[PDB]
């Protein structure tokens, strides 16, 4: 369709290995850091401890709490806290959720997300579950109790991203690379005998060809054609956190057009 | 204290894998090499995450008050 | 104590702007807007797009410092280009390059078996 | 109802004012620890 | 002899002499609870003491710190002192 070109080479529910082609090194990299720092996500943001017995502090755990990944599937389809119109929190812009834990038997008792509870009304809305993905339906251990020990706390999830707190980002890592064979030749080979033989040699050169030895240096090839790979953190869809991303992108060129206009 | 949810450099989530990885080695006899690559972890950066880890709570559980 | 608030990266503060436009005074043609909450990922963006464009004599972007969340872009036309449209032209541009990537996307995903 | 004072060992529940001494009831421990209060604590996950 | 000083909370009487912090905070027995979130000069341990009514001397909390209560100890010394351990964590 002109413009852009995808070419994916691996897919799966977390991680998206695909090829970005006929595009400027900038916005490959501005989409970069966007799937990175600004594309919205549901997470824990305030947590109320009742009761807390156990060998752990309340910002220690408070601290874990939000960094648990939440389903933001929906999370478009809920307010900012800061815009809604309510008083602090609301079903419009939260979702609440409770932790109560007990140390009953005499083993060790492990405090897991999958026993956090929401306790708002979701009105439908694929948001708010904890995400799991262990081969226990466990997710992600919180705490650890003692017979004896108890701990009773309320999270309340709000909308957020990673600019304000890492805890708010979609993405895990994000592979990327271009220009495998140093043709370009944007960088300068460190070496003790032979560039080439002391190199590892990259995945993508495989996917390109080789220099030819005559060929002297081509000053005007471009940085084109980039070797991606995002990777999701479960709360959101691999394939959401780069179409999204792509759409943050292109509301804040918008957000720019629009202040022309009411300038 | 106890396995961190994230690791620190990527954000992946780590801090869901601490039982799998000490079965990994006790009951299926892996070593821990082998063990963290076979739980996904393949970037030096969330390998020394568990790798490293040093679970202080069991010994705090150990005290009664 | 003395860190500002996280959300001050991305919220425009009262009596802020989202843009600040200056008449350049070192070249003709020249503008200099002042990008209010908003860091590299658009400063880098934007400013490679200007540059595509061929009746744009100049076009830089910098953040003159790394605690506050800001950037200043510079732009020089022909004569008759008015810089406010470069910025524009250049904006759309985007707008329609990345709309076309988020098509070409979600259809290279649908071939996908996994 | 109500919990004003802890046993450090016994975990025991106490509470008494002056001239009631500084001890608790069974274990002679003199420690005895001030209890969380009611007042639920807020905190940021960040 | 008869001077001794008591844990509770002061409010001025025919001396006037506290501090520049917020008593506030202090329970009957003179002492915030554990979960009570302490900053600024805040005082910790409020106490008073009759010389030959009541005049300060509470402890604040130190000034470029704050936190939350972790712990507070009640008991006695060798001799039969009544002691005070305040941990702010
Ligand atoms: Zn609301
Ligand atoms: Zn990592
Ligand atoms: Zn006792």
């Amino acid at each position: 369709e002109e413009g852009p070109q995808v070419k994916i080479r691996e897919a799966s529910k977390d991680n998206v290995d695909f090829i970005l082609s006929n595009v400027d090194l900038a916005m490959a990299n501005s989409l970069r850091r966007v799937m990175i720092a600004e594309i919205p996500t549901l997470a824990i943001d305030s947590v109320e401890v009742e009761t807390n017995t156990t060998v752990l502090a309340d910002e220690f755990i408070a601290h874990r709490l939000g960094l648990i990944p939440l389903q933001s599937m929906d999370i478009e389809q809920l307010e900012y806290s800061r815009d809604c119109f309510c008083e602090d929190h609301c079903d419009k812009c939260s979702v609440v959720l409770t932790l109560q834990a007990f140390g009953e038997s005499e083993s060790t008792t492990n405090v897991y997300s999958k026993d956090l509870v929401i306790v708002s009304n979701l009105m439908g809305r694929n948001i708010g579950h904890p995400i799991i993905q262990d081969k226990e339906g466990n997710g992600v251990l919180i705490c650890k109790l003692r017979k004896g020990q108890e701990l009773k706390l309320t999270c309340v999830a709000k909308k957020g991203i990673a600019k304000e707190h890492a805890k708010w980002g979609p993405a895990a890592a994000i592979e990327f690379e271009y220009d495998p064979w140093n043709k370009l030749k944007h960088t300068d080979y460190w070496y003790e005998q032979d560039s080439a033989k002391e190199w590892p040699q990259s995945k993508n050169c495989e996917y390109e060809d080789p220099p030819n030895e005559g060929d002297p240096f081509d000053y005007k090839a471009q940085a084109d054609t980039f070797y991606m790979n995002v990777e999701s953190v479960g709360s959101i869809p691999v394939d959401q956190v780069v179409v999204r991303g792509i759409d943050t992108l292109q509301k804040k060129v918008a957000s720019i057009l629009l202040a022309l206009t009411q300038m | 204290m106890i396995v961190p949810v994230r690791c620190f450099s990527c954000g992946k989530v780590v801090g869901d894998k601490w039982e799998s990885y000490l079965n990994l080695l006790q009951e299926d006899e892996l070593d821990e090499g082998t063990a963290l690559s076979r739980l996904g972890l393949k970037r030096y950066c969330c390998r020394r995450m568990i790798l490293t880890h040093v679970d202080l709570i069991e010994k705090f559980l150990r005290y009664n008050p | 104590m003395n860190a500002p608030d996280r959300f001050e990266l991305f919220l425009l503060g009262e009596g802020e702007s989202k843009l600040k436009i200056d008449p350049d005074t070192k070249a003709p043609n020249a503008v200099v807007i002042t990008f209010e909450k908003e860091d590299h990922t658009l400063g880098n963006l934007i400013r490679a797009e200007l540059l595509n464009d061929r009746k744009v004599l100049f076009a830089a972007y910098k953040v003159e410092h790394p605690f506050f969340a800001r950037f200043k872009l510079r732009i020089q036309t022909t004569e008759g280009y008015d810089p406010k449209d470069a910025l524009k032209n250049a904006c759309n541009s985007i707008i329609n390059k990345l709309g076309a990537l988020k098509t070409n996307f979600e259809t290279e995903w649908n071939l996908q078996t996994l | 109802a109500t919990l004003k004072y802890i046993c450090a060992e016994c975990s025991s529940k106490l509470s008494l004012s002056r001239t009631d001494a500084v001890r608790c009831k069974d274990c002679g421990h003199r420690i005895l620890l001030k209890a969380r209060t009611k007042r639920l604590v807020q905190f940021e996950a960040r | 002899m008869s001077i001794t000083e008591t844990f509770e909370k002061p409010q001025r009487t025919n001396t006037l002499r506290m501090k520049h912090g917020t008593y506030d905070k202090l329970d009957d027995d003179g002492l915030i609870a554990p979960g009570v979130r302490v900053s600024g000069e805040d005082v910790i341990i409020g106490k008073t003491t009759p010389i030959s009514s009541k005049r300060d001397a509470s402890t604040p909390l130190r000034s470029t710190e704050n936190g939350i209560v972790d712990q507070v100890l009640v008991t006695t010394n060798q001799d039969g002192l009544k002691f005070v351990k305040v941990r702010v964590r």
